[PDB]
RNA sequence: AGACUCUGGCAUGCUAACUAGUUACGCGACCGGUCGGCGUAACUUCUUAGAGGGACAAGUGGCGUUCAGCCACCCGAGAUUGAGCAAUAACAGGUCUGUGAUGCCCUUAGAUGUCCGGGGCUGCACGCGCGCUACACUGACUGGCUCAGCGUGUCCUACGCCGGCAGGCGCGGGUAACCCGUUGAACCCCAUUCGUGAUGGGGAUCGGGGAUUGCAAUUAUUCCCC
């Protein structure tokens, strides 16, 4: 299974180098669910992203 | 009405993802006469998604060492490619090239987290520009490496190599890419 | 009754010298359709594909160039056209016709109005 | 292995390329070069032999890439 | 960034304490006035008292300064 | 009847000129033709066999063009790119010999006027015979 | 340090330019147009070189002890141009034809004696390194086409003639926005031939000639052709 994402909001740079960035994650499948994630890349606020495997939540706590 | 080269309908082109609707640039307002349009792209960040498709395409043709410079001849080569695709196919030539950039395009990646000696990557998601940008880069370089040592001509080679990424048949060097970089991104978690 | 303008791309400098025609655009002694880089031909036609003939109707372009390589040069002649155009409007026509032509040429590309600020650094 | 290329046409290759060549939908020096083992100079000549005689239609000529087309 | 000198600073208390009757909020008047007021040799000096000036008296109509 | 010179494809333009002048017959050729390299910045012999005509067409329009030209001036066009082995590229003019030949030629077959001013401009029956040819080229392309 | 000054970006506003240029008007050449052909009425758009402007965190929005300030954005040529000045701290690094009847050491053991002739600095198994050319097809070759800027010059060179080619021979201009010089560039573009091979890619190494430079080219000065 493929779901398709939102951005919530950009909120800083993880990885070592500084080349992963966590974002808020808002479900196009219209369920309020928010996850937080990693991406590689440039993202901006209001990016719709193709997850994979949305089951996986990133690095909370 | 603005045509592509002088003959490329643009109002055709139907973007299939929902994720790359926003970052592959070609559909109304941003389709031109020619790939040459020589404006700043590189002034301010995420200025690049605003260029359009096809110029990017071409600035990432001449990439190569010893072709650093020429775009004349990189739009040469796209022009042609796009009377083979045309030839080929009989489909729109720049619809074709937006279905090979989408089926090009990495989806997950793994990515070095900890520190320098720790070699478990955790898999990570991929941003759409990114997506666009990279699917761009292992396009051409399939293209480059089809037309090294043979008879080929790099438009003709491109024109292949576009094709079988928009079919999305596994002949294409870049669909090779995306599945060996995926499956690995499927691997690490 | 004429107009004599500017446009700069890099070093190359094209003067445009608008006046009361009958619809000739001559760069240099040679029409738009005779000048070398036939690969970038279609840049040089965008104001003349862009508004169409019919503003070009009874309106004599002479363009004289100088400076740059090629590329560079088409991309002086091609905003020398342009803004010779819009200064004509302005001038010898009504004010809303050359806000008009001003604003489709923005909305199609912003470099064919206003020149490029970047010139080879030391 | 090394590539051996025709440099001058054989009956066989003459054949396949009166009757087979003007139906490849896209037709190229290059891929004619491909198809039936032939030097790009002798494929070339062919090609335009074959445009002489009215068999395939023309899309584009060019110093490096000159592109052709079944009739019909 | 960016930041205020004290000589332009001092300047233009001295121009608002003689002569606040004068000044406005207009930026190119109150230029001009202290162009017409103090003996200043540099352009870029004075424009930047008129703009410290100019601040000052946004600043100050709104309530009274410590300075 | 209006076309001019400069409102023509330059290179077919060249073609014509060249096509003429061999047509023609007249033309002071050089018995070297056959042998002669065209500039010591280049490799080989030139690939056409009526190269000469073709550089005395392309001389003429230049001529034309451009006025008070000399041998020098001519040799200075001509030039490339020697491409001097293993050191780096630099420009070497064209072979003198070949465009004094060519001037020589053009001046015999009354198209190439000698001047005052110092080298070499165009006649008016030679200014005429390109503006024929010119013509010719003109109405082969717009009903062509 | 900052400040000061210059510089650059901007002006179809201004001041001018017989060593800058345009436009118009005459004459001429060519097919109602093209002409770096030639001759003075238009004054600065281009070119130049000056003055005066012009940007000051000016304005708006957000954040801020509601101040100092910071971020974003409109208009704008420019919102964060680059340099010098600006004439620091430590130096036990010092520097220089300055003065001390300065302290020593040396002076047929001249603190490198002048000159003369010939060599060497390139020598070559090797390491460690900056580069150039390449490893070709987005190419090479061949013909055609068309565009610079920083600069230089009493050796830079225009023009004719003799030269396959380097070059000679004749004659001029420039002690320079004047002449070289519309700097006529190369990439590139446009056609031609080659066709994936140590190939015409690549040119090392070599063998013969010829030409300059110079008192002298043998250990190839350099260039040219096979």
């Amino acid at each position: 299974p493929i779901k398709l994402a939102r951005v919530t909001k950009v909120l800083g740079r993880t990885g070592s180098q500084g080349q992963c960035t966590q974002v808020r994650v808002e479900f196009m499948d219209d369920t309020s669910r928010s996850i937080i994630r990693n991406v590689k890349g440039p993202v901006r606020e209001g990016d719709v992203l193709t997850l994979l495997e949305s089951e996986r939540e990133a690095r909370r706590l | 009405d603005i045509k592509l080269f002088g003959k490329w309908s643009t109002d055709d082109v139907q973007i299939n993802d929902i994720s790359l609707q926003d970052y592959i640039a070609v559909k109304e307002k941003y389709a031109k006469y020619l790939p040459h349009s020589a404006g700043r792209y590189a002034a301010k960040r995420f200025r690049k998604a605003q260029c359009p498709i096809v110029e990017r395409l071409t600035n990432s043709m001449m990439m190569h060492g010893r072709n650093n410079g020429k775009k004349l001849m990189t739009v040469r080569i796209v022009k042609h490619a796009f009377e083979i695709i045309h030839l080929l196919t009989g489909e729109n030539p720049l619809q074709v090239l937006v279905n090979a950039i989408i089926n090009s395009g990495p989806r997950e990646d793994s990515t070095r987290i900890g520190r320098a000696g720790t070699v478990r990557r955790q898999a990570v998601d991929v941003s759409p520009l990114r997506r666009v940008n990279q699917a761009i880069w292992l396009l051409c370089t399939g293209a480059r490496e089809a037309a090294f040592r043979n008879i080929k001509t790099i438009a003709e080679c491109l024109a292949d190599e576009l094709i079988n990424a928009a079919k999305g048949s596994s002949n294409s060097y870049a669909i090779k890419k995306k599945d060996e970089l995926e499956r690995v991104a499927k691997s690490n978690r | 009754q004429s107009v004599q303008v500017f446009g700069r791309k890099k070093t190359a400098t094209a003067v445009a010298h608008c006046k009361r025609g009958n619809g000739l655009i001559k760069v240099n002694g040679r029409p738009l359709e005779m000048i070398e880089p036939r690969t970038l031909q279609y840049k040089l036609l965008e104001p003349v594909l862009l508004l169409g003939k019919e503003r070009f109707a009874g309106v004599d372009i002479r363009v004289r160039v100088k400076g740059g390589g090629h590329v560079a040069q088409i991309y002086a002649i091609r905003q020398s056209i342009s803004k010779a155009l819009v200064a004509y409007y302005q001038k010898y026509v009504d004010e809303a016709s050359k806000k008009e032509i001003k604003d489709i040429l923005i909305q199609y590309d912003r470099t064919l109005l206003v020149a490029d600020p970047r010139r080879c650094e030391s | 292995d090394k590539l051996n290329n025709l440099v001058l046409f054989d009956k066989a290759t003459y054949d396949k390329l009166c009757k087979e060549v003007p139906n490849y939908k896209l037709i190229t020096p290059a891929v004619v070069s491909e198809r039936l083992k032939i030097r790009g100079s002798l494929a070339r000549a062919a090609l335009q032999e074959l445009l002489s005689k009215g068999l395939i239609k023309l899309v584009s000529k060019h110093r490096a890439q000159v592109i052709y087309t079944r009739n019909t | 960034g960016r930041v205020r000198t004290k000589t332009v600073k001092k300047a233009a208390r001295v121009i608002i304490e003689k002569y606040y009757t004068r000044l406005g909020n207009d930026f190119h008047t109150n230029k001009r006035v202290c162009e017409e007021i103090a003996i200043i040799p540099s352009k870029k000096l004075r424009n930047k008292i008129a703009g410290y000036v100019t601040h000052l008296m946004k600043r100050i109509q709104r309530g009274p300064v410590r300075g | 009847p209006g076309v001019t010179v400069k409102d023509v494809n330059q290179q077919e333009f060249v073609r014509a000129l060249a096509a003429f002048l061999k047509k023609s017959g007249k033309l002071k050729v050089p018995e070297w033709v056959d042998t002669v390299k065209l500039a010591k910045h280049k490799e080989l012999a030139p690939y056409d066999e009526n190269w000469f005509y073709t550089r005395a067409a392309s001389t003429a329009r230049h001529l034309y063009l451009r006025g008070g030209a000399g041998v020098g001036s001519m040799t200075k066009i001509y030039g490339g790119r020697q491409r001097n082995g293993v050191m780096p590229s630099h420009f070497s003019r064209g072979s003198k010999s070949v465009a004094r030949r060519v001037l020589q030629a053009l001046e015999g077959l009354k198209m190439v006027e000698k001047d005052q001013d110092g080298g070499r401009k165009l006649t008016p029956q030679g200014q005429r015979d390109l503006d024929r040819i010119a013509g010719q080229v003109a109405a082969a392309n717009k009903k062509h």
